């Protein structure tokens, strides 16, 4: 199951409140996966965080 | 002599036909484990305590102004069923679990 | 006769031997290390701040050179008109603080995402160096200057070699003043995205021991992020002749080099007559060596010590920045081949220890092995090097023990003695680490280094016996 | 006379270059 | 300690045991003459060390002090990480020379 | 002041139950340029015998 | 404890080194390290005991 969790920070708060308070991360909690992506123009070069 | 000579030269070139990307990436690496603060994180147990750890250092890193072009927005994932029947606490397994 | 001829050749070199010891004893003295120590842990150890627990060598951010900066810097500098250091040491001229910084639009961001990526920095080199009047155009820390004009000179640093223009700033005499040109420099945005290097340069004097100390702290912003400092305190001595002592000094140094052209004209003697094949030998060899070395280090003492127009310029102006470091650069080259000279002339000893039959047989038994060993570390290097590019392919990415290749060799240096342990092998690589330092282990420990020693203790028994056999027949 | 010039534009040492050229001096040494 | 070790005057009467005596008292000659060679090799790279680290190491501040660091080496005792830092040429080449 | 060099400090205690005296010596060392350097020296000393 | 703790000082005279003339304007005085024949014996600040 994803998230977006992204768009413009003042409104990524509402979502990061929304998933605390509404009662997702609980009660079987086998797994978050957090996962970003890296680029850097100056050597060329990417990465998988 | 001559087709072991061609094979090292092939070999040579599919191995080191880039290296000088290869101090670039360790440089890289450091840096962006260094940014997330990557000491903390991996001290978490659960206590419902990685939000903080979340809009502290993640956000800021994500969408600040002198932050990375990030290639797209970042995403959590679920996998799960069943939620354990607290587990017994005395003489917990090792990594057994 | 074979006889007054060995006897006058050592002679020469044992008094060679004890000019050389005399001279090289007055440059190492006890003060040296404590006059480093005492300023490395003022200016490195320090916090920023009475509140935070970084110093100079952990520095994680361009917001903490800040800090420093304003903060464990000044506190270091400026004591309580004048300012010495440690009661004892003089801040003589200005502290000087200087930035290198690359062009914006250097590189080439691909066409597809440029809707997001608006500029890159590409890494630093002196095709794509800014020399453009940057931010309010206002002084000398704002404007390109270069390094014919600046009196600079390369450095290289750890991640590349930087030159020796940029944009720089003097300092004031006083703490009052340089605390508010610093802010000055930081409101006005002074280190942006777009740096590469920071120099700090000052220097000391301690007229207690006639003894200078320049120092020089770098921090260098890779294009990639982070901050990687650095760090260098030499102890420059420019106004010699005031004691006795370096009269006897200056003595020794003469007639060290009428042993070295004593010691040429004989090589070149012994070159002319008799053979052309002279490089055949071994100890023929290195006296070539210790003679190009001893002309090396002559020359370089000569150059350096002859161009002390700084210390002049400083003495006539002391509102300056003194700036004296090619004098220090030139004085650890001097170190290093001095160094290397002496060692070299302490190993030319073996020439003349063949006095009886049991050091006779020792040194046939050292020379005759060398054709056997040398031709085993071929194989036993070949096999090295190749675990070594291995390990930095595999490992070299995420360790940091085997990020370069000279790391990786040192790293298996280390793990013969023992002294390297799997703690990060592992984290790096749960699978591949446990194999390679197994299967290391098991063929250069049980297998690989014992075949030296065979070798060695069968050419002494060999050696031994047919010595034996030879005296007992011939006589 | 604008074809021939020394460019020296980038430090970016090339490897393809230099492995090429020291492979075919070994070769020649051991044949 | 020399009481102690006097007692090899008497315990050395038996045969497996005078073998072992013999065995020290006929190489003693060859023992101190190669010490001589390994000693001189080790004084030259002791002297080379304290002029080359001698202000910067704190382990090779004094000539004892490098001679002593370089006991410690063979044991397997080093740090490597400040002999690096303070020359990073002719200091690794000292340490790789020296351990081979 | 600048010119000093060195300080010592010195006593002497007993310890009447295990008949031992115990010399106390604590020395402070200034060098020419600038700093501090602390040694010390505690000696379990006997002089009163049978 | 036995009697009383005696602390001690030892120091150099000033004037014990040579400025070298090009900056003797500059640095007024100089207090060499530690020696015999370098060791300060007069009386200073208010001389009144030990
Ligand atoms: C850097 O240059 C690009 C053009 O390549 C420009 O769009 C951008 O605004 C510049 N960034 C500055 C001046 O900060
Ligand atoms: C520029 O310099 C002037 C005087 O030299 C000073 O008054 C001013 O504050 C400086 N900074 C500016 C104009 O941003
Ligand atoms: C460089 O040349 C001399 C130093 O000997 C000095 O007169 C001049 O001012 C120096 N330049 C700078 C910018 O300090
Ligand atoms: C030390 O002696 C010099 C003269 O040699 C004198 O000028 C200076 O004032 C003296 N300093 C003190 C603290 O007495
Ligand atoms: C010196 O004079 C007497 C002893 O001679 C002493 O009581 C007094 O306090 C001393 N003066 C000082 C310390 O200024």
């Amino acid at each position: 199951y994803v998230q977006e969790l992204g768009l413009s920070l003042e409104e990524s708060r509402d979502r990061l409140r929304f998933l605390q308070l509404h009662n997702w991360l609980d009660n079987r909690s086998r797994a978050v996966f957090l996962e970003l992506t890296r680029y850097s123009p100056a050597v060329g070069l990417h990465a998988a965080v | 002599l001559l087709v072991y000579m061609l094979f090292l030269l092939v070999t040579l070139l599919a191995s080191y036909g880039d290296a000088s990307c290869h101090g670039h990436a360790y440089r890289l690496q450091s840096a962006i484990k260094q940014e997330l603060h990557s000491r903390a994180f991996l001290a978490i147990t659960r206590s419902e305590e990685l939000w903080p750890w979340m809009a502290h250092v993640l956000l800021p890193y994500v969408h600040g102004n002198q932050s990375s072009p990030e290639l797209g927005p970042p995403r959590l994932r679920q996998v799960r069923l069943q939620e354990a029947l607290y587990p017994d606490p005395p003489g917990p397994r090792v990594h057994t679990c | 006769k074979y006889l007054k001829s060995v006897l006058r050749e050592l002679v020469t070199y044992l008094l060679f031997l004890i000019v050389l010891c005399i001279l090289t004893y007055g440059m190492m003295s006890s003060n040296v290390y404590y006059y480093t120590r005492m300023m490395s842990q003022l200016f490195l150890d320090t916090p920023v701040s009475k509140t935070e627990k970084t110093n100079f060598k952990t520095l994680s951010s361009m917001e903490d050179f800040w800090k420093f900066t304003e903060g464990s810097l000044l506190d270091g500098l400026y004591w309580k008109n004048r300012s010495f250091i440690f009661y004892e040491n003089l801040l003589l001229g200005v502290p000087r603080i200087r930035q290198l910084r690359v062009r914006n639009g250097s590189c080439s961001i691909p066409q597809d995402l440029r809707d997001e990526i608006k500029e890159c920095y590409d890494v630093y080199s002196v095709s794509s160096e800014d020399r453009a009047p940057f931010g309010p155009r206002n002084g000398t820390a704002w404007i390109y200057t270069s390094e014919k004009d600046l009196n600079g000179s390369s450095h290289w640093g750890i991640i590349a070699t930087y030159s020796g223009a940029g944009y720089y700033l003097d300092l004031s005499r006083t703490r009052e003043e340089t605390a508010a040109q610093v802010a000055s420099l930081k409101k006005n945005v002074w280190l942006d995205r777009g740096t590469r290097a920071t120099f700090i340069d000052f220097s000391v004097y301690n007229a207690n021991i006639n003894l200078f100390c320049v120092v020089r702290l770098l921090v260098e912003f890779p294009a990639t992020g982070g901050v990687i400092p650095s760090w260098q305190f030499q102890p420059l001595k420019l106004i010699r002749y005031v004691t006795t002592f370096d009269f006897f000094l200056a003595a020794c140094e003469i007639i060290f080099c009428f042993f070295i052209f004593y010691y040429v004209v004989e090589e070149i003697l012994e070159i002319r007559i008799h053979k052309l094949h002279y490089f055949r030998s071994f100890w023929n060899c290195l006296d070539v060596v210790i003679v190009v070395l001893s002309v090396v280090a002559i020359g370089i003492n000569i150059y350096r010590t002859s161009n002390v127009e700084v210390l002049l310029q400083f003495l006539e102006d002391q509102n300056t920045f003194p700036n004296f470091e090619h004098l220090a650069y030139w004085q650890i080259q001097f170190n290093n081949i001095a160094a290397v000279t002496v060692f070299f002339v302490w190993i030319k000893l073996f020439k003349f220890i063949n006095f009886n039959r049991t050091m006779s047989q020792l040194s046939t038994t050292m020379s005759r092995c060398a054709k056997d060993l040398f031709g085993f570390a071929i194989m036993f290097f070949i096999i090295f090097l190749a675990y070594a590019q291995l390990a930095y392919l595999v490992f070299g990415t995420q360790v940091d023990d085997f990020s370069t290749f000279q790391e990786c060799i040192f790293t298996q240096f280390r793990i013969i003695l023992g002294d390297i342990n799997f703690a990060e092998i592992e984290e790096a690589n749960r699978v591949l680490g446990p194999i390679y330092f197994t299967t290391f282990v098991f063929f250069m420990f049980f297998i690989l280094l014992n075949m030296f020693l065979a070798i060695i203790n069968d050419t002494y028994s060999e050696v031994k016996s047919d010595l034996a056999q030879q005296k007992a027949e011939m006589e | 006379h604008v074809r021939f010039v020394f460019p020296e534009p980038t430090a970016d040492v090339n490897y393809i270059v230099m492995l090429t050229c020291a492979v075919c001096l070994v070769t020649y040494m051991v044949m």
